[PDB]
């Protein structure tokens, strides 16, 4: 939201009987997905670690 | 430098698969279909490749031969006799 990145985003957990969809969807223009997908995938391995 | 990924063209109604490369073979079917292809290549480029080399070594094997040739005496011994 600061610099504009993505006009949407979110976290999901789509769960089944033994395996699962765990991770994130954005909508973002056409010169931000590079931009949110490093920032995205950082958030992940800051939890992680 | 002015130009990277997002304006390099206008690309439509194309659809790509790929595998992660942990979940599939770095070398697979090495010799069974990579040595039928080198052979496909070779023969597709083996006419315009080995005719214009095949004259240089008919040039090496004349160039050289005539050379020694001349290094070699002659029998030019007549006219003077004893």
């Amino acid at each position: 939201a600061t610099n504009k990145l993505c006009q949407s985003f979110q976290t999901f957990n789509i769960c089944y009987a033994d395996t699962g969809l765990l991770g994130a969807h954005f909508v973002c223009d056409h010169m931000s997905i590079d931009d949110m997908m490093f920032v995205l995938q950082g958030q992940w391995m800051r939890l992680c670690t | 430098m002015g130009r990277q990924f997002g304006h390099l063209t206008r690309v439509r109604h194309v659809i790509t698969y790929s595998l992660s490369p942990f979940e599939q073979r770095a070398f697979p079917h090495y010799f069974s279909k990579g040595i039928p292809n080198v052979l496909r290549r070779t023969r597709a480029c083996i006419l315009r490749v080995a005719p214009p080399f095949v004259a240089f070594y008919l040039v090496y094997t004349w160039g050289t031969q005539e050379f020694e040739k001349s290094k070699r005496k002659n029998p030019a011994a007549y006219e003077n006799d004893r």
